[PDB]
């Protein structure tokens, strides 16, 4: 029906600028009001600004106004929201929300999120391992297994299984940070033992930050 | 208020140069929102602080107004202090007016708005509804933060097909030292 | 500026049973006041609008109450999928302020975990790390311990854990717990075991490998 669609992650200098966007499609780009939401460390919602792209018009929070720039692009259709000196603060995700012109606001469709990321640490891409389940006391019953992501930054990194298949019965914990500011991720997989030798299981590994893509096979040993 | 000023050069041999102004007062009321406890005289609604919105019906030719801070009455002894950081949204009330969340200009929904404002005064804020097609009724509105409670204001702009006919008010008379008196 | 608060902050319901999420203002805005729902990795979704009406599309199990200070979002029916964090919002008065947030969760009966350990890959040894990577699955509650022991020595330090966020499809959680230790280091030792304590165990469970 309506679709809004953001930008990928981003990983500035501290100090440095950033022009995220917002393609709107599904209706008019005039006919309802836009706004952004700035999620503080993932569990705190906070209202920045929104701009009517109907006049031009815009109206920023108090703590948000002039360190933050909002525009439209009405040939577009799609709408950009820029920061200026980010500092460790301003590390949120940031989503595009849809509401209406004129009497009530309320936030109808929202944005996958885009991730800002202010560099506390030089990028780097995963190493994807597998973890074999086998070689060991036994494989009882059904065998998990799965691959260790080990030393990336920034997040997030995507994990998929079979080029997106199987996907019941898939664990993917959440990254942990080390004290050299790497992030490490680990996911997992439960198949039965039957299937050790005679499937095939293959974990897609994707850090858009790095470009790095890794198609490991889990495999007995 | 009868006065002059100019330019005068007769020391260089030139002519001279005078203008002549005076100032008369048009009303006596004004349709505006008075939120603050100092009541004015010449503001149509004064609101309570107990009451934190107020709502006004606009028209051709008619002054609204919108205050939101103290004003100096001839009992209170007038001294320098600064303003109060009144947190007025949009920055500028009437030139810019909120339809909602979003900011739209004045000028957009009236024809050729004419705007007042006070360059030494944050508030009160003042427009003079112009000759206007949109015959349709149209909310605008700002907004006060008045110890740390917001205070807004709402004004229902409408140009009805046809003006109300009659607008008849009834008074009762007064005994004032036995004398029946009335009042306006 | 008009500042919301929503309470309780975590909530525990069991499924199929009514719940309710109370919020509250600091002034009067009338009707002014809607109700997002959001899941872990996705986007937040519109519930109530007007503070009392369904949003289009919404389940009938979602309803809204209060008007004024007092403001009420309850649940019919939780389901298994109702897992989320809700937040309110005021619309009355610029700027629009968002609610701390409550987390609803399922009870489900106590269940113990089943252990595995995964040893360090050969790829790794060859960048001269070695990493050991214990699983848990399907435990309740959330309270469970690892402790990683080599050649019976205990290991302190050097391990970190990380837990899901109790998938839906069975609301349990989930745990890993991973052991980083150098090739040279772990060329000195032959046993490397990992001992999980947990409610649902009556004794310490021991998974154990030889490796080296």
């Amino acid at each position: 029906e309506v679709q809004l669609q953001q930008s990928g992650p981003e990983l500035e200098k501290p100090g440095a600028s950033v022009k995220i966007s917002c393609k709107a499609s599904g209706y008019s780009i005039t006919d309802y009001n836009m706004n952004w939401v700035k999620l503080s460390n993932g569990k705190s919602l906070e209202w920045i600004g929104n701009i009517d792209p109907s006049h031009g018009g815009t109206t920023y929070n108090q703590k948000f106004k002039g360190k933050a720039t909002l525009t439209v692009d009405k040939s577009s259709s799609t709408a950009y929201m820029q920061l200026k000196s980010l500092t460790s603060e301003d590390s949120a995700v940031y989503h595009c929300a849809r509401s209406t012109l004129y009497g009530n606001s309320a936030m109808d469709c929202w944005g996958q999120g885009t991730s800002v990321t202010v560099s506390s640490a030089s990028t780097k891409g995963p190493s994807v391992f597998p973890l074999a389940p086998s070689s060991k006391s036994t494989s009882g019953g059904t065998a998990a297994l799965g691959c260790l992501v080990k030393d990336y930054f920034p997040e997030p990194v995507t994990v998929s299984w079979n080029s997106g298949a199987l996907t019941s019965g898939v664990h993917t914990f959440p990254a942990v940070l080390q004290s050299s500011g790497l992030y490490s991720l680990s996911s997992v997989v439960t198949v039965p033992s039957s299937s050790l030798g005679t499937q095939t299981y293959i974990c897609n590994v994707n850090h858009k930050p790095s470009n790095t893509k890794v198609d490991k096979k889990v495999e007995p040993k | 208020f009868y006065f002059m000023f100019g330019c005068n050069n007769n020391k260089g041999e030139g002519n001279i140069g005078i203008v002549e102004l005076l100032i008369s007062k048009q009303e006596e009321k004004i349709k505006g929102c008075n939120f603050h406890e100092s009541k004015l005289d010449y503001f149509n609604e004064n609101i309570s602080s107990d009451t934190h919105e107020c709502t006004l019906h606009a028209y051709e030719n008619d002054i609204i107004g919108f205050n939101c801070l103290e004003t100096t009455h001839p009992n209170e002894v007038e001294v320098e202090v600064e303003d109060a950081e009144i947190y007025l949204q949009p920055e500028n009330c009437f030139n810019n007016v909120y339809k909602g969340l979003n900011s739209v200009d004045i000028t957009t929904i009236l024809k050729n708005a004419q705007t007042y404002n006070i360059n030494n005064k944050k508030t009160p804020t003042f427009l003079k509804i112009p000759p206007y097609n949109l015959l349709e009724d149209v909310e605008i509105s700002c907004q006060c933060t008045i110890k740390q409670v917001v205070k807004k204001i709402k004004v229902i702009i409408t140009k009805n097909d046809t003006v109300l006919l009659k607008r008849e008010v009834q008074s009762e008379s007064t005994l004032d030292d036995k004398i029946y008196k009335c009042e306006h | 500026s008009i500042v919301m608060t929503q309470t309780p902050k975590f909530l525990l319901v069991p499924a199929g049973d009514r719940v309710t999420i109370t919020c509250k203002a600091s002034q009067s805005v009338n009707n002014d006041v809607t109700w997002y729902q959001q899941k872990p990795g996705q986007s937040p979704k519109l519930l109530i609008y007007y503070a009392s009406n369904r949003y289009t599309g919404v389940p009938d199990r979602f309803t809204g109450s209060g008007y004024g200070t007092d403001f009420t979002f309850t649940i019919s029916t939780v389901q298994a999928e109702d897992l989320a964090v809700y937040f309110c919002q005021q619309d009355y008065s610029s700027p629009l302020t968002f609610g701390a947030g409550t987390k609803l969760e399922l009870k489900r009966t106590v269940a113990a975990p089943s252990v595995f350990i995964f040893p360090p890959s050969d790829e790794q040894l060859k960048s001269g790390t070695a990493s050991v990577v214990c699983l848990l699955n399907n435990f309740y509650p959330r309270e469970a311990k690892v402790q990683w022991k080599v050649d019976n020595a205990l290991q302190s330090g050097n391990s970190q854990e990380s837990v899901t966020e109790q998938d839906s499809k069975d609301s349990t959680y989930s745990l890993s717990s991973t052991l980083t230790l150098s090739k040279a280091d772990y060329e000195k030792h032959k046993v490397y075991a990992c001992e999980v304590t947990h409610q649902g165990l009556s004794s310490p469970v021991t998974k154990s490998f030889n490796r080296g």
